[PDB]
């Protein structure tokens, strides 16, 4: 999977809140299934598949958290 | 306290009565129809129940799964 | 595409929540935003949104709305 040839997450940023620094993509056998964005250094929970994910993100937008088999849910950086 | 992050799919003019049935709910900052498909509802707010409001879609939209759950960082 | 900024006289009785509904409810709406300290104020994004008729309704069925913006 290649972050670089996946178009942007249509998005929009609330602008009574602080812009989230990342992009995020979900895939089930490497096929998008789901995109949007989200905060470094901070967390969020998402349904990947039939589970609940506490997802971590850190100041790079690299995210971890225990994502059932075929799964998983990539982050990086948005321009700045 | 913290601003809450709630995303919803839901089946979708059903979209124009999504976001009002969303945007009617107390403590709500925003709505906004997200995803290539239109078919994502993100709501920015405070004390938004989403087991309640997930359920206020299935009972006056149709289909309606909470994606995602996160707070606001500052 | 659209973005159109509009104060609207909210005042107690949820007029907030009146307000909102109407808006988001509106053709061509993708984002509808409260902004400023105050949340007095309501940030609409989408395509083809008729801005008139949106102050019209505000006026109508919730009360005073003032165009702030309106920018493509």
């Amino acid at each position: 999977i290649d972050l670089s040839r996946e178009r942007d997450p249509n998005f929009f940023d609330n602008p009574g809140i602080p812009v989230p620094e990342c992009f995020w993509f979900m895939f089930k056998n490497n096929v998008r299934q789901d995109d949007g964005t989200c905060y470094s250094s901070w967390k969020m929970d998402m349904k990947v598949g039939p589970n609940w994910v506490h997802i971590k993100s850190d100041d790079n937008c690299n995210l971890s958290g225990d994502f059932p088999p075929g799964w998983i849910v990539l982050g990086k950086k948005r321009p700045g | 306290g913290l601003k809450q992050k709630i995303v919803i799919k839901v089946a979708m003019n059903c979209r124009s009565k999504a976001m009002a049935l969303v945007a009617s709910t107390g403590g709500v900052d925003s709505v906004a129809l997200v995803g290539d498909l239109r078919d994502k509802i993100e709501v920015v707010g405070y004390g938004i129940d989403p087991i309640k409001l997930i359920s206020a879609l299935r009972k006056k939209v149709g289909d309606a799964e909470l994606l995602q759950v996160s707070q606001a960082k500052k």
